[PDB]
């Protein structure tokens, strides 16, 4: 989408932009992310899921916004989530824990 | 030249990172030096996300582990 710049100027529909990757535990995942960062067409910053899950109610959600507020302020970025399983809420609706707030 | 002062974590200014950096620069001075860690309170994180909000100390520990051994050089001598 970036290299073929002129054609994509004519795009009337929001560009596909998000990709998710499963994998048997640790089979090269962060290293792949690192390389795809180092191609350097885009900047990179990343969060590791267990880092931000504070017990404090506010920070727990505020730390996600901490990423976007910086990313949007500079340039196109990867904003890689490692360990994304730990943020995901396992489709929980009854407990309404902080995880629901974060998601 | 041991730490001997890890409990002096930080001021109100976030200078702790600079402080620890200076600690390891003093380490790199007199290159054959061994740094003894008292291992008391500046080693706070039990779970990494639950102790004392993961505030100043979490930055301190992150920096400490980041710089602890970067495979710098054998001649560095920092043990
Ligand atoms: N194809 C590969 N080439 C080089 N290193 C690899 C490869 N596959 C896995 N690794 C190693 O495994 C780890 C990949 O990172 P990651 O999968 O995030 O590990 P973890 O999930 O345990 O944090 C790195 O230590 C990397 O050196």
């Amino acid at each position: 989408p970036t290299k073929y710049e002129p054609i994509f100027v004519n795009c009337p529909l929001r560009l596909r932009s998000g990709i998710l990757l499963y994998g048997y535990p640790g089979c090269g995942k962060t290293l792949l992310a690192s390389a795809v960062a180092q191609q350097c067409g885009l900047n990179f910053i990343s969060v590791k899921g267990p880092e931000i899950l504070n017990k404090f109610i506010g920070a727990s959600e505020q730390n996600i916004r901490e990423l976007f507020e910086r990313a949007q302020s500079v340039k196109p970025c990867i904003l890689f989530f490692d360990e994304f399983d730990s943020i995901a809420p396992k489709r929980g609706h009854d407990s309404t824990g902080v995880t629901d707030r974060v998601v | 030249f041991s730490v001997k002062g890890p409990e002096l974590l930080n001021m109100y200014i976030g200078e702790s990172e600079a402080n620890v950096r200076r600690v390891f620069q003093k380490a790199r001075e007199a290159k054959p030096c061994v740094i003894f860690f008292d291992q008391i309170d500046s080693v706070a994180p039990k779970r990494g996300n639950q102790g004392d909000s993961g505030g100043v100390m979490d930055r301190i520990v992150s920096q400490l582990l980041a710089e602890l051994d970067g495979m710098s050089t054998d001649a560095d001598g920092v043990f």
